[PDB]
């Protein structure tokens, strides 16, 4: 009713066709959920780092920095359930190195995987209404 | 030689801290400092006016301590860096416990807990400090005493200011 949950993984038919975008009201949140698992090897468990970019990163499907790091996706098999990252689409801000969310605009995450095969591009568009 | 009882920083965000009034207040934030991975709780409620939202630690075990010291870490945003920026724009916030002999788990009554006081940054983030990604990171230290219970709660009272707490640490001093 509140919160709006996305499965980060390659397997996820949503991310197919790259248009993948979820629309949110303010203070609506957003739970990405890493990939997680209880056995395949390692080695084949999906990793990744996820960044938050502008609109240019996102249609590259590339970050620019250090900066844009959002969280990492590297507990595939955490015991305490799978690593999530919680982004509550805020207007304000203490904190300086967090990112602010407007009624009206669009924002974008990609990822990386962490020393693994990118078959596809991994992104996601949030649309804040109102 | 310092005997820790809470560290939230060190606990890697599992610690589920009750909040008040029930999923308005205080959110549990993550984010990503010095190329680590760090958990705050955080509120920001400066335009809604007569604001009053608790996070409440979970129950800590005295076991043979007589004066706690607390320390807190926090960042605190300028009123004046608020596009609207209503009058009940605050710059402080307050910081309170009480004792018990048991754990009251998802039980909070405000009226039970004491103040010990109330909490002022030295630093205030200033809205330049924003695009150049700078952490002014307070640090304030409080200590009471005797405490005499098995056992005692912090809480911390925001009444709407925009607050980040990165650091909550409790120890006594053993000798
Ligand atoms: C990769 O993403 C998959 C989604 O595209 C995700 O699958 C989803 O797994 C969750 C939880 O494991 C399921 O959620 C439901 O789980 C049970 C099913 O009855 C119930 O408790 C609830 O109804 C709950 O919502 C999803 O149904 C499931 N979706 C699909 C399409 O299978 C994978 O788990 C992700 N893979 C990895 C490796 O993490």
């Amino acid at each position: 009713a509140d919160r709006h949950t996305v499965f980060w993984n390659s397997s996820n038919p949503k991310f197919r066709n790259e248009d993948y975008t979820i629309h949110v009201q303010l203070n609506d949140y957003v739970d990405i959920i890493c990939p997680h698992y209880e056995s395949v090897a390692d080695a084949a468990m999906e990793q990744y780092i996820l960044y938050l970019v502008e609109h240019e990163e996102y249609q590259l499907c590339q970050p620019q920095s250090k900066d844009q790091v959002r969280w990492q996706c590297n507990r595939p098999s955490a015991k305490h359930g799978p690593e999530k990252l919680s982004e509550k689409f805020q207007r304000f801000t203490p904190f300086t190195l967090g990112k602010e969310f407007k009624e009206g605009h669009s924002y974008y995450y990609i990822s990386k995987p962490i020393h693994q095969h990118e078959d596809r591009c991994l992104r996601l568009k949030v649309t804040v209404s109102g | 030689k310092e005997v820790v009882l809470l560290d939230f920083a060190a606990a890697g965000g599992e610690l589920g801290w009750l909040t008040h009034p029930y999923g308005k207040g205080w959110d549990l934030m993550q984010n990503i400092m010095n190329d680590m991975p760090i958990y705050m709780y955080s509120v920001c409620n400066v335009m809604s006016g007569d604001q009053d939202n608790w996070l409440r630690t979970n129950w800590v075990y005295r076991g043979e301590a007589e004066r706690i010291f607390i320390e807190l870490k926090f960042t605190v945003r300028d009123c004046n860096s608020f596009p609207g920026g209503a009058s009940s724009c605050k710059e402080t916030f307050n910081l309170y416990y009480a004792e018990s002999d048991l754990d009251y788990g998802t039980n909070f009554q405000k009226r039970l807990f004491t103040k010990i006081d109330t909490i002022a940054p030295d630093e205030i983030t200033v809205s330049s400090d924003f695009e150049a990604r700078h952490v002014k990171l307070n640090v304030e230290e409080r200590s009471v005493g005797p405490l005499t219970r098995k056992g005692f709660y912090l809480a911390f009272q925001d009444i709407g200011a925009c607050v980040a707490l990165l650091s909550v640490r409790v120890y006594y001093k053993k000798c």
